[PDB]
This record gives structure tokens, C-alpha cells and sequence, in this order.
């Protein structure tokens, strides 16, 4: 299950790259943010990965950003989340006015899930560049723009990996 | 006769636009890369915001970018439109009229940005100078230590966008008005489109490129020997649309076919089908000799911008080249005269077609057999897949005699054959791919209309009733390149969403291709079922790529029919009327080019919001606004001068997004306009609620911020939308009238006269 | 008139030329990067020369990269010349004869390519359009799918080169025949360049960029308002050594002055000498802006291409403009009327001189020694640099109260500031590297000699036999950028070494400034030394690199005056001449700007070799011969059109150097022609082994190639050579009367005519 | 000394990034390699590198390629230095059919020392990719375009990496 192995990519941004953490270390990241936002894509619709996804999300009772067309899967469920798209939040990530989602706001942390890669990659160069909001990502590439990030896993290792983590917050 | 204020614009003249846009929309910067590879003071590290040996922070430089792109496919596009124009100068004349469609203004965009107007074929070559020479002060801002700020770079890159939408302009009528092209006709002929649509018992000549000089020719000698017959000509991009427009004002069925986009360039030259290659100017893969000459498929260059490094035989006899050809050492060869390679290609493909046969890069059962037995599933296919496609679950699925995954696959892949390069093992992953969806391919069947040109001065006024009247939600272009996401059907389904809520759909480029390749549960097509024209419910393909210079243009028109404004010299006016008043959008889904980055931003230029695939996040700039700060949605009213609320759409000029459902939400709202009466804003919040409950689960957080009056809701729901204004919101309503008696912050008010520009209030 | 077989030349047309240079001097790619990132397919990665989802390889990435740094170079130029055109014809018409001096063939490079020969200023405005066109018609070929072949590439960055070289040469002759520029002068004045030249106790104003548009009314309004005394006026880059030339053809010295090259700007703007700064458009710092405002400096930018954000305030008054500024209310102003920039700029600098009194960013002795302590010698600095400088090292030796490191650093930093933004200590390194050379800098002072325009066709006559058959060893043109490796004083030293050999030197650019700032004991420059008339020994400027074609159109009018060949639309005979019998090399230095990647590729169409600095290397192209081959140095005779082989040299059309001994050398290798006579080959095989003996230390190991007679070596060393031909080679000579019985591979003609071309046999 | 703990980069090339070596592989690497050449640059007349360089070439009688200004270093040390332009030496190493300096063929391997990184980096970048040739770059730089290279050293630590190399040779 360890997921600091495959840091492989196709393509370099530059020299700064992201971190391979471990489920422990990803853990005590997400359980010791001040505020944090679940920020979810259209790849989450897979059963497993919306069970983990919800119950990551409400294990620490954290709002969950829908980006793209993720909303319908959350409908049903309870944990607290809002539609917004992704290009539109790393812009608004960007601005340390911003009052969020619920108007208390700026996020510092963000918790991503369920991307493609050529476009979460985009959308953190900018959050990345020109703000301090930290990245976490728990998927199963190896986000290169993330401040934090797990390794390349297969579906199997990235469904083991979730379940630990939820086992560790 | 009355002029504006901007003819013949510069980066100076626009500034002031531009900059009023860019308060509004801010420019996002997501950079491609940390590192700055220019001059030799670098590569220099930029990441983190900080600066290179010249002091250029990462944010200019992503400006700096996104501006080589637009100004790249302005050059494009403008480089195209002067070669065309020259040559039908050369062998129709100079004082030939300018034979466009029954319009008024016959170039738009022409009168729009230069403030002339002009009437036969020598009145555009000025113009085409004009541009030119702009061209070199726009190519001289990317030389090193050229600008500082990124905002300077930004209206630079809009001053290219202008240009472009000129330069396309031009290249348009000129070929319209030469080659008989259909004039605005809602009746165009249909045309084949599909890889199944080419028969393979008949020598096959294969036309790949943006021009159309050449491609002329060859038509003409084919006709005068009455080879159309018995040899199959077919176009892959935007050269198929020129060649079904050639002498087509007539309706008569074209013998020319189109095979597809770019993404199937790679992949009919791997099935053996064609026997005479010729490439012309642009979206040309740089291998195709190298996946040709192992098929034994000739390629012919015709154009001195792409020699594909082959022999220069323009000097010689036609005879002899064929021979060489044939039987000899080179695969094809350059031959820049137009004559001789109309004459040259149907000889050879003649020649050819009985040697070439029996050969193709489709493996045996046997032989594909043994291709997915030697994968060991090392991930890196995946890894170097642009669409990151699961290749490695489809092999392993396939080692067990089940080839469906491979064929779900086919839809997806682009043919880009980057998977092949990283394989350890030699396995022709694409061609696996080909063997398992080869009957699907064999299926590919479909229709498209041919290019209309522009739209004609009569149905912009029919259309303006169903407007105003709240019958038409608003205007949809489905245009760009074909680099989608998640396949080629997205397209389709989200014009045929749009369809069925009767907004009007235009369709032009790779686009149009990809939407008619989908034939309905009753055998028919889009373009079947909805006809032709500018109005409710129907979908029009403009043609090329240079036809999008009309849709824009259409804009344009409106605020100089209704309106009454003058064209001449007035970006500014009617930039500010168009995004003030005219509900359109535009959707690239695929765009991956610099000529559709040139496309779009002369679009946000006139004022009309964009919407492209999540790959344009590549380009590295985008146009946003705030909508939490309430201070940066304010207008001039243009009779009082005082500030005017308006309500927060478009709330982007160009935005990106990742889905097809997200995509049709996004449209469907960004069609409001803050000048829009009760009738028109209370459809497009009916369709804008519908879509975002549809395809999210949830209606819309921000409705709200669009209901000035009662008439603004929708009818179906008007009392469960006033009951939830009135508890959720506390607005005040009174029941038995069913009136919204206070709450509203904007009162209704139809003659108000939104303006960005103080320069032209009372 | 009798008009060549290249009119307007386009990419088909030079095609067959730049395949045969490339059948010689193949290109050797030397990527920058291992990805192209063009378009949305990508990022795709080509390392070990794999593909691109467009199909395009590693190779076709590297040559489509150099072709757009040529492009961009060009349009450049072209811009410039179109703008100058265009505003000089807004004044003195379109119909003013040329006059560039005593010659007949006014435009050399015009008539080459063009084949057409403009007598009046509005004649160059076709010109321009064909070029603009062609700009456009290469541009395009920048789209993905455009192109698939690298050579291809390469032959549009040649045509693309010499369009530049049309585009100079058509700004220096608007610019020179309107402005009263020096007339081909061998007796330009003398100008005062250098930090320490300028004064401070007076209003400074500072030019930095390439336009003389707006310099010239600040000029207009300083001496119609007895200000060239109350008032200091430098220049940077190329717009001081036009700003210089200007007014000057009647031999006064000026009073304007040359501050330094572009490694400069952002130390003049740390030491609080300016007053005002006035950017026009191009090699312009793109942060002078936020350095300016914290030293409280104006900034007003004078043109379309260079706006910086500022506020465009052309249509508001002068006095509302200099209040505001004034105030602080506004960090600068855009002015795009010359009448009103003119006016604004020295009343600006008067106003704001006493008002930043004491202000300046050089830090004080306890600061510097604060500082200098807070370092803990972590080597991000190092990392960073450039020119990799062992800052941390320069830093620990300041600990230790020696500041002599960081004085030596000086001259080898090229002021970029890229090391202070990766400190997490937050050092001024370049303030510390300056104060800690302040010493050396209150001497920077030296002599240049302005921009003297052509050569005159009595000159070119007179040194047409001494180049074609080689009594003067060479020409040795020194232009580009002011990017050096290793200091500033290289290209001091490669010019003083081969004036001290009798050859030609021409200088230009930055390079021409930075040449003339290193004396000798007596305290002269070269230009004090040796004087400027087109002969071997002297040292002539040229001026601003828009000046760059003349050099290159030297070479033509030797082609055509001498020889009498035909300059009408003959690029490919001529530049055939040229690369078989005119021994020309060039050397840049320092190049960094797409400019001068233009300029090079412009130079190697013509035939004339290019050395440059280690940087070039990141060109991501050179133009390399293989030595090992003997079938790639066969060329025809003129008289009979049969086979004839020829000595390997040049070796290279475009190559780089590690260090300027090295760069000496192969200017003194590359510089013999195959149509030497003996006493040419003579020299110029004495002054290479002289040469190489002193910096290389051994005899170099391919000499005997370049030796077909006994009349071909030096005559101090005859005997010498005769010996170690015949113990190693085993050659036959006659000691008795010295001659060569057998050994050499070609035999000597001096008939014998070399030729590239099959047609012209 | 250890060589492999600063790899730390300004810019990358690409993913593709040298691989860190010890002394005791950089010596089993020049000892093992069959026709290896010594490329050295203008950096080598210092009064240590020269010594040790020196010391090197005379181990195992490899064939030194001095280019720039290094060839006055080797005038009389009695060794087999020839003079060669590094950017004709590195368009030189991509042709198969290169006689080579001393006139037997082309090479395996090259030891890179007492080089310019930008300039190293650049002429190497063709070798790497458009040719077969191995790379062992010993100098106190970390180039990224060699096959195996040094890490980050100081001069000290540098002196030592290579006096350890020439007592395990
Ligand atoms: S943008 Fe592309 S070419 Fe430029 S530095 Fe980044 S990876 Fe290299
Ligand atoms: S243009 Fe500026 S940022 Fe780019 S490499 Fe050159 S100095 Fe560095
Ligand atoms: S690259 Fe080849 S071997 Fe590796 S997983 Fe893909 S198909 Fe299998
Ligand atoms: S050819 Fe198709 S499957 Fe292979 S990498 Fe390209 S898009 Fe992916
Ligand atoms: S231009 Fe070709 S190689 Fe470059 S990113 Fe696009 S598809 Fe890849
Ligand atoms: S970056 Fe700063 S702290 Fe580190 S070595 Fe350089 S000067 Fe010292
Ligand atoms: S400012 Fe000077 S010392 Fe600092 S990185 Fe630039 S060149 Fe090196």
C-alpha cells in the first residue's frame, strides 16, 4: 500500500515538484488543517471512490467543492457541499478576500480528488504560483503541482490507500 | 462617411477597451512551466513568482505566451487569406465584385476594425497589407526586454485576435466570391462524412491541409476526363469543407467526401485506404511520409510553407516524376505548380491504386493475437497517453479474448501514436486499437451541410423578433479544433441539448465534422432534422475555419441593424453593445491550436463569452470575474451618465471547463445579457434552472441575483420560485396580484442604456 | 538593368542554396529543452528524439525554436526600419535623394536581394512590404503541423536572417541620409563612454532602448534652450551610439554621452545617478518600473512596443504631467507625441534633480559590513548566477575584511540581480558587488568613435586585391551583445591582438563600446591607437547593429566593384563568391537576443563564418563542416566545370568557443579562402601558428593540409617546415633549390576559379 | 565524502535527470569502459585539478580531448592530450563513422571535468540525444544531461571525491 513508489512522470513543470507522502502523513495533514476544502471532480462518481470520498468528508466534517459535474452524487448523501467550477476556484483561491462558500473565509488547505491530471496540474501551476493555499492530493497520480501528493497506484492500491487513511483521521 | 474614433487600430488605440475589459475580467495565468527557455541569459527559473535575467516575473511571461500564440495564428490565418487572395487575383482579375449573399455590409469585421468598405476583389488587397505590417510591430513585443507588464501583453494578444478575425475575413470572401462558393444558401448540399464512407475498390486521392488552390485543380482535371466516377477524393480538416463548397451554390450532391478531423489523420493512412497524399499548408502531421513509405502511399507537398524536406521535381515532366514515383527512391515530391499537380496526382493515384493493393498496418487475428500476449502491463503507454486513456486495463482485458475495451477505446484516442514510442515491447498499440473497432469504423457513416458562408441581412431580422420575444434563449457557436477530452460525441450531444430547446447553433470547423457523424435510432443526422437556417431550432455550418470571421461578424451586424450604429472605426461601440445586449456564446471543446487561442480572443474582444475543453487550460490564460465584489459590476446609463447596476453575465470572456454537462450549464447561463426584457431573461432562466438541474441535481445558488421583476421567473414554477424569494430571502411580495413588491436590488427598467465607455453618454 | 535569377526571394527560391551550404556545413542541434509545449496536445516529451503527438521529432523542435529566434530578430529589425521610415516621412517627405556618402552602390544588401536600387526615401517603402509579407509568410510556420523537416526549417531561418539583414540595412540608410549621421567617415569624433564619464552634481537623463525618435527632440529642445551645458544626457545600448551620430556629420564632438551596455542598466538605476529615464523599445530591463520607485526615479516610455502599464497620458498637459510625477502620484508616464516628450523629459529631469538629493541604493560601510556578516553560505546565490560566480566564497573572503573578490566579480556579473531573489537572507549582492567596487567604478571612463556608416567605394577599392588575394590576412567583423562569459575585456584583447596583425577590425553594437573601455600605460583606447579607414591595422564602428548589414554589405561591393559581378537578385553567386575567395569572419561575443541569431543566420547565408560566445551554444543550432570527409570539400572550376578540391577551411558557418584564446584561433584559421595566392596563404598560415603556438601552446595538427607550394609557408620558418613536412609526412623537396617535388593533395593554380554552383561553370 | 547528497538544480531539462555515483562507481565505471575519452575544458589548469587529471589519464592510459584553453596544460606532462573544439567534438560524437583523434574509431565513454555547467550542458544535450556514448561527468557541478555525474561539491570536497577516484583506480 505504500504509496511514496512510482513518483514517475511524463512531463516536468520545472525543478520544484511535490511530495510523496505516506496515509499517515497525509492523515495528520488533513486532520490538522485550520480550514479546509474538499475539492472534488466528475472522477469521484465511482461508487468506491464517492463512499471513501463522503466518508473522508464527513470523518472531519470538511465542505466539499463539486467541481464539474460531481454535484448529483452528493445530493443523496449529507456531507455539505457546493458547485463551483475549478478554473473558476484556483482564481479565486488567488485572492486572500475571497469570502468562500459559506462567507466565513479563505481556505488554506485544499483536498483533491477524482481530477484529470493535464487540468488539476493547470489549475494548481496558478494556486501554487500566486497564493500560500497548500494541496493534498489523495488521488492516484502523481499530481506534480501539488505541495503534497500520493504516488502513482493502481485502482486496487488507490482503494487501499483511501481506506486507510479513513482509518487513520 | 461618419467615422469613428479607431480606424486602422494599433496597441495604443485599443488600450483603452482593453483595459476597461480587463477591470471587469481579470486575466488568470496558469503557467505551462516554471522556466523561461528564450535568450541565453536562461532557461530562467520563474517559479514562485519571481523574475528572470531581463526582470520578467512568471506572470508576463505567461502573457508573453498566450500573445506568441494569438499572434501565430493570426499569422496563420492572414498568411493563408494573402496567398488566396493573390492567386485569385492572378486568374480572375482585380475588378472582380465582391459576391458575397444578399447583406448590407458585406465584411464586417473589414469595416468594423479598418472603417472601410470594399467593393471588388483589388479593394481587399490593401487591407491584407494593413495587417501584415501590423503583424511585424506585434512579432517585434516577443523579442527579449520588449514589455514589462503582462497587461500590455494581454491587449497586444487582443489587438492579434482583431486582426486575425480581419485576416480571416478577407481569406473567406475572397475564396466565397472566386471559387462559387454557396452564398448564405439554407439549403447547402450534404456531404458524406466518416472513414466508412470511402470506397476502397477506387483509386483514392486524399487532400490534407487548410488551402484549397491546388485542391481546385485536381477537381477540375478529374471532371474534364470524367474521373470523378471511378477515383474517390476525400479531405481531412478544413480543406474537405473548401472542396464541398467548390461550385456548390447550386445545391448539386458533391462527388468530394470528408473523411475527418485531425485526430483521424494518423489513422486512414494506418488502414491503407488512401493511395495519393497531397498536404497543403496546416494541421498536417510531421510523419506522414514516415507511416506512408512503409505502406508504399505517396506523398505530394504543393506549397512552399510545408516541402516536408522532399525533392523539388516543380521543373520537369509529369511523366517522369510518375515513373520515379512509381518505381524509385522518392516517396513524392514538391510541385508548387498548381497545373501540374492537378494534372500530376489523379495520374498517379491511377497508377498506384493496382500496386498499392493488398497492404495495410492492420495486423492478422493471429498476428494482434500475439500483439496483446506481449504486453507486461509496465504503465507507461498510460503515462504518455494526452487523454490518459486506461490502455493498460483494455491489453490485460484483451489477453482473455475480449476485445470490447479496445473498441470503447477507439472513440477516445486521438491517434497521436505517443503511446507506441514509450513501449518497450514494439507493440503497435494504435493499430490494436484500429483491429478492434475496425467494424465500428466500418460503420462510420454520416452527413454534414456544406459552408453557408455568412448570414444573410434578412434572417438576422427575422431572428431579432424571436429575440425579443423571449422564443430564442440566445445564439450558441459550436466552433474549435477536435482535441476532446472524452471523444468526438460531446459536441454532439451538447448541440443536440441546445437543439431541443430551440436556441440557434452554429457550427463551424473540425466541429461540424465531429456533430455529423452521429446518426439517431431513426437513421438520420443533426443537420437532417433541424434545417439549415438562422432561426429557432435550426443549425447552420458556416464551413471552414476562416468562416468563422461570419458568426463574429453576425454579432456585429446586429448592432448595425436595430441599433443603427456605424461600423466604421467603432470596436469600441460595438464591443460594448455586443457584450452588453447580444446573448451569445461560444464553445471550443477541442481547440488545441493557436489559430482557435487567435479565434477566441478576437471573440472576447467584440464582447462574447467563450467556453473550451479542459485541455485549453494549456494556453495559460484566461478571463475571469469576481462575482462576490459588487464594486466591478457597474455601467454608465448612456442617458443620465449615472452608475447602473447590472447583473453578474457574462461572468467570464473566456473560461474553461471540464465536462459537457458542466459546459452546457455554463452556456446556458452566460446567455443572459443585462439589457434583456421580461420575456427573454424569464427563458433564460427557465433554461439556464433546467439544464443546471438536470445536470447537477441542484438549481442554481445565484437565480436570485437575475428576477428584477415577476415576469423575470419562470412560468411552470412561478409560485414555488415567489414562495422560496419570499422565505429563503425575505422578499417582499404581495399573493393576490403575484407581484414582487420589494427585494429586487436592480428595478426593472427596459430603457435603460447600459454602457462601459463614458465618452458616449448625455 | 541585368537583373539575377532571384527576384524577391522566397523559401522555394533559396531552397537549392541553402541545401548546397547544408550538403557542407551540416546543423548541429543542441536543444535547449527535451519538450514542446506549443500547442494543447502537449506537453510532449522528445528526449532520445521521439516524436510529438504532431509527429514532429526532437530535431524539427530545435530547428523550429532557432527559426522562430530568427524570425523574431527580423521582425524586430524590420519593425524598427518601418517605424523609423514612416516618421522620418512624416518630416522630410518621401521624395529626398539618398546620400550615405561617395559611392554608387548606395544599398547593397537592397540590390542583392531585391534586386532593385532606391534613389529616393519613399523608395524604401516597397521594400519594407515585401519584407512585411515574407515576415507573415514565415510566421506561420510556427503553427503545429506547419513543417516536418528540420532542414526545411533551417532554410526558412536563412531567408528569414537575410531579411534582416535587408530590414538594418534599410533603417541605417532612412536613419543616416535624414538625421545628418556621420558619412561613411574615417574621421568620426571621439565620445566619452563609461560609469565615470557621467557627472552628478547636474540633472541626468537617461536613454535606454533603439529608437532615435524621441531622443532626438529631447536633443532638439537641450540646444535650442542652451541646456548642453546645465544638463547631462546618456545613452544605453545602441540608441547612445545613435543619439551620438546624430547631428554629427559636420566632425564637433558631441556632448551627449554612452553610459554602457544592457549588463549595465539596472547598476546605473542602483547607483541613483539618473534623474529620468526614458525607455524607447528594445533591450529594455522589464523591471526598471519598481527599482526606479524605490530610488524614486521617473520613468516615461516613448512608444507603442514598450508601455510598461504606465498611465498613457499623451492628451493631458505637460505641467499636470510633471506635478503628478512630481508628487508621487503616478511611478511614470507613457508619451506618445514627440514635440510633447521632448519638452517634458529635461524639464521633468531639472525639476525632480533636487528633489532626490542623498537618494541611492549603495550601501553604506556598516551596512556593507552587516550585510557581509549575515550571509551563512548556503549557495543558492551561486546556483543562480548566470554566469556562474562563486558568490558565497566572495561573501567569506568579505568576512574577512578582504573586498578585492567581490571588485574582481564586478566585472564579470552582468548585473541580472537573479542571485538576490533566491537569498533567504534577503542581500543586495549586486548593491554589496558594486560598493565593493565603487572604487573601480568611479574610473570606468574611455574613448569610442562614433558610428562611421559604410565604406566608401574608394576604399573598398583600394582593399579589394589585399582581401581577394589575401595581403591582408583577414576581416575580422566584431559585433552582438554584451552577454560575455568571462568579463568584458575578452573581446578588448581578441581586437588588440588581431590589430596588432594587420588585419581589418570592424566593430558595431555593444561590442564596439566595450572594446574602447580598457587603456593602455599612455591611457588611450584602440580607437586613440589605430585610426578608422577600411585598411589593414585600423579599427573602424559602425554604430548601432541596425549599422550590422553595412559590414556584411561590404562584403558585396568586394564581390561586385572588384570583380564585376552583378548584385541584382545574385544572392546565390554572390554569396558563392564570397565564401570561396573573401576572408571575413565574425565574432559575437556576448549574444543573447534573438537580434543577433538573425544577424549570424543573415551573416552565414552570405558565406561569412560567425564565433561566438559560450551562451550561442543555447541558439539551440550551429553550422559545422566534417574535417574527416573528403567528399564534402569538391567544388567545380569557373573555366572548365570539372572537380576540384579545396583546403577545409572554413570549417564551420556558425560555431562557439570556450574562451577567447580559443576564439582567436579559429578566427585566425577561418579566415583562409581557396582562392589565396601564395603570399596570402603565406601570412595568413604564419599569423595561425603564430597564434596558436602562443595561446594553445602546440603547432597545430592540420597545417600541412593548407600547404600546395613552397611558396605557401612563412619565410622566417621555411626551412623549418620543409624539415617537418618531410620527417613526418614523407613528402619529397628538393633541399638543393627548395621546392616540393611531391606530397601536397591539390596543386596550385592561380587561374583557377572555385565555384559551388554546377549553372555558373 | 559523500558525492550524492546536493543535486540541487536551477533549471531541468526534462524529466529524464543524471544519475547520482559514488567514487567507487565513477572508478569501476573508467575502469571497466573499453575506448574512453577525457574531455577536458579550460577549468583544468587550476594547480589541483591539473594534478589530478593528470593522475587519472596516466591510470589507465585514457586519451585526453583538451578543448578551449586547456591544451597549454598538457604541453609537456607526457600524456596523449590532443586539441579538439568541444562543440565540433560533441557534432563529432553522434557520427558512427568518426575516425576519432587518434584514428581508430569513435569512443564508448567520456569523463567530462573541469567544464562550464551552461556550456557542458548544452553541447551534451545532443550526445544524449542523438547518440549512444556514455557520460561520467566528475567535476564539482551537477550536470544534469550526463548519463552519471557528481553531485553539488565544495572545492575541498572535490579535491578529496577525486583524490579517493584515483586511489580506487
Ligand atoms: S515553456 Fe517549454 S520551451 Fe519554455 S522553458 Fe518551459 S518547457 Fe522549456
Ligand atoms: S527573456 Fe528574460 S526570463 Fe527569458 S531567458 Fe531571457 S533573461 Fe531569462
Ligand atoms: S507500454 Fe507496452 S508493455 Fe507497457 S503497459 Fe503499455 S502496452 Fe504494455
Ligand atoms: S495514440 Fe491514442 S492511445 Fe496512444 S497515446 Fe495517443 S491518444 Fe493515447
Ligand atoms: S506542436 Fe506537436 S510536439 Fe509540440 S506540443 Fe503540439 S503536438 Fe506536441
Ligand atoms: S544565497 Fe544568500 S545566504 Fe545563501 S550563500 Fe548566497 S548570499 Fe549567502
Ligand atoms: S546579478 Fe550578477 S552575481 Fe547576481 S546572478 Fe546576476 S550575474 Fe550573477
Amino acid at each position: 500500500v505504500d504509496t511514496t513508489k512510482n513518483t514517475k512522470l511524463f512531463t516536468s513543470y520545472g525543478v520544484k515538484t511535490s511530495k510523496a507522502i505516506t496515509t499517515e502523513v497525509a492523515a495528520k495533514l488533513i486532520s490538522k488543517a485550520k480550514r479546509p476544502l474538499f475539492v472534488v471532480g466528475t472522477g469521484v462518481l465511482d461508487p468506491e471512490l464517492l463512499d471513501r470520498a463522503v466518508k473522508i468528508a464527513k470523518a472531519k466534517n470538511i465542505p466539499i467543492a463539486a467541481t464539474g459535474s460531481s454535484m448529483p452524487g452528493f445530493v443523496d448523501k449529507d456531507v455539505n457541499a457546493k458547485y463551483i467550477n475549478l478554473h473558476q476556484l484556483g482564481f479565486y483561491l488567488t485572492d486572500p478576500d475571497w469570502p468562500g462558500l459559506d462567507g466565513n473565509g479563505n481556505y488554506d488547505t485544499i483536498i483533491l480528488l477524482g481530477h484529470k491530471k493535464y487540468y488539476i496540474n493547470q489549475v494548481l501551476s496558478a494556486v501554487k504560483n500566486f497564493s500560500d493555499v497548500k494541496s493534498i492530493s489523495i488521488d492516484r497520480n502523481y499530481i506534480q503541482n501539488a505541495t503534497m501528493s500520493f504516488g502513482n497506484l493502481s485502482k486496487a492500491d488507490h482503494i487501499a490507500a483511501l481506506d486507510e487513511v479513513i482509518d487513520l483521521l | 462617411g461618419p467615422m469613428g474614433p479607431t480606424p486602422f487600430p494599433t496597441a495604443a488605440t485599443v488600450r483603452d477597451w482593453s483595459f476597461t475589459l480587463f477591470d471587469r475580467y481579470e486575466p488568470v495565468y496558469t503557467p505551462m512551466c516554471d522556466q523561461c527557455c528564450y535568450c541565453t541569459f536562461g532557461p530562467c527559473n520563474l517559479e514562485g513568482n519571481r523574475r528572470g535575467a531581463c526582470g520578467l516575473d512568471m506572470k508576463g511571461q505567461a502573457a508573453r505566451e498566450f500573445f506568441l500564440r494569438c499572434i501565430t495564428g493570426c499569422a496563420c490565418h492572414s498568411a493563408h487569406g494573402r496567398h488566396l487572395l493573390d492567386h485569385i487575383i492572378s486568374i480572375f482579375g482585380e475588378d472582380m465584385p465582391i459576391n458575397m449573399g444578399a447583406s448590407n455590409v458585406i465584411a464586417p469585421n473589414i469595416q468594423l476594425i479598418t472603417g472601410r468598405q470594399p467593393k471588388t476583389l483589388g479593394d481587399l488587397k490593401p487591407i491584407m497589407e494593413y495587417v501584415e505590417e501590423e503583424l511585424g510591430q506585434l512579432l517585434a513585443t516577443v523579442h527579449a526586454g520588449q514589455e514589462g507588464a503582462a497587461i500590455d501583453y494581454d491587449n497586444k494578444a487582443m489587438l492579434a485576435g482583431i486582426l486575425d478575425h480581419v485576416g480571416m475575413e478577407v481569406s473567406d470572401i475572397a475564396q466565397v466570391t472566386a471559387l462559387g462558393f454557396p452564398k448564405s444558401d439554407p439549403e447547402a448540399p450534404l456531404v458524406e462524412v466518416g472513414m466508412g464512407t470511402l470506397d476502397a475498390s477506387k483509386p483514392v486521392i486524399i487532400a490534407i491541409g487548410h488551402n484549397v488552390a491546388g485542391v481546385t485543380y485536381i477537381m477540375d482535371y478529374m471532371e474534364d476526363n470524367n474521373l470523378t466516377d471511378k477515383m474517390e477524393i476525400g479531405g481531412l480538416c478544413c480543406t474537405a469543407f473548401d472542396m464541398t463548397r467548390y461550385k456548390r451554390e447550386d445545391r448539386k450532391p458533391p462527388y468530394a467526401k470528408i473523411v475527418g478531423t485531425i485526430s483521424k489523420e494518423l489513422k486512414v493512412v494506418r488502414s491503407g485506404i488512401p493511395d495519393v497524399i497531397v498536404i497543403d499548408e496546416q494541421c498536417v502531421r510531421a510523419d506522414l511520409v514516415e507511416e506512408g513509405k512503409k505502406l508504399k502511399i505517396p506523398v505530394i507537398a504543393s506549397n512552399e510553407k510545408v516541402m516536408y524536406g522532399l525533392p523539388d521535381r516543380t521543373n520537369d515532366d509529369v511523366d517522369a516524376i510518375i515513373e520515379d514515383i512509381k518505381t524509385g527512391k522518392i516517396p513524392g515530391c514538391v510541385m508548387l505548380d498548381y497545373e501540374k499537380l492537378g494534372e500530376l496526382v489523379p495520374r498517379l493515384a491511377m497508377e498506384m491504386a493496382p500496386l498499392r493493393e493488398g497492404i495495410s498496418a492492420i495486423p492478422s487475428d493471429e498476428e494482434m493475437a500475439s500483439l496483446v500476449a506481449k504486453c507486461v502491463a509496465c504503465g507507461e503507454c498510460a503515462l504518455a497517453c494526452p487523454e490518459e486513456l486506461d490502455i493498460p486495463d483494455a491489453i490485460q482485458a484483451a489477453k482473455e479474448g475480449d476485445f470490447t475495451a479496445l473498441d470503447f477505446l477507439h472513440d477516445l484516442c486521438v491517434g497521436c501514436r505517443r503511446c507506441e514510442q514509450v513501449c518497450n515491447k514494439e507493440i503497435p498499440i494504435l493499430s490494436v486499437i484500429d483491429k478492434a473497432a475496425q467494424k465500428a469504423i466500418a460503420e462510420e457513416k454520416g452527413l454534414v451541410r456544406a459552408g453557408r458562408g455568412q448570414v444573410s441581412d434578412a434572417e438576422i431580422r427575422a431572428e431579432g423578433l424571436n429575440l425579443v420575444m423571449g422564443t430564442t434563449p440566445g445564439v450558441i457557436a459550436i466552433i474549435g479544433c477536435a482535441n476532446y477530452p472524452a471523444g468526438s460525441k460531446d459536441v454532439y450531444r451538447i448541440a443536440e441539448e441546445f437543439l431541443n430547446r430551440n436556441y440557434i447553433v452554429a457550427v463551424s470547423g473540425c466541429s461540424a465534422m465531429d456533430i455529423g457523424m452521429y446518426k439517431d435510432a431513426d437513421g438520420k443526422t443533426l443537420y437532417e432534422r433541424f434545417p439549415g437556417r438562422f432561426e429557432r431550432g435550426n443549425i447552420l455550418n458556416t464551413g471552414s475555419c476562416v468562416s468563422n470571421s461570419h458568426i463574429s461578424g453576425t454579432c456585429h451586424k446586429v448592432a448595425a441593424i436595430f441599433a443603427g450604429r456605424n461600423l466604421s472605426g467603432n470596436l469600441a461601440e460595438i464591443a460594448d453593445y455586443t457584450l452588453n445586449r447580444v446573448g451569445a456564446v461560444g464553445l471550443a471543446w477541442g481547440a488545441y491550436s493557436q489559430k482557435a487561442a487567435a479565434i477566441g480572443t478576437g471573440c472576447n474582444m467584440y464582447g462574447i463569452p467563450a467556453v473550451l475543453g479542459p485541455h485549453s487550460g494549456k494556453y495559460r490564460r484566461a478571463l475571469i470575474a469576481k462575482t462576490y465584489d459588487e464594486n466591478k459590476w457597474k455601467v454608465y446609463d448612456s442617458r443620465n451618465g449615472s452608475e447602473l447596476d447590472i447583473p453578474p453575465s457574462p461572468e467570464f470572456l473566456i473560461t474553461t471547463a471540464e465536462t459537457w454537462q458542466e459546459a452546457c450549464v455554463l452556456l446556458a447561463k452566460n446567455c443572459i445579457r443585462p439589457s434583456d426584457n421580461n420575456m427573454g431573461r424569464s427563458i433564460k432562466l427557465t433554461h439556464w434552472i433546467e439544464l443546471s438541474e438536470k445536470y447537477l441535481g441542484v438549481l442554481p445558488e445565484d437565480w436570485w441575483k437575475f428576477v428584477r421583476h415577476e415576469a423575470d421567473l419562470p412560468l411552470s414554477r412561478r409560485e414555488e420560485l415567489l414562495k422560496k424569494l419570499e422565505t429563503e430571502h425575505g422578499w417582499e411580495i404581495d399573493w393576490k396580484k403575484k407581484k414582487i413588491i420589494s427585494g429586487p436590488k436592480i428595478k426593472f427598467d427596459v430603457s435603460s442604456q447600459p454602457t462601459n465607455l463614458k465618452r458616449l453618454c448625455k
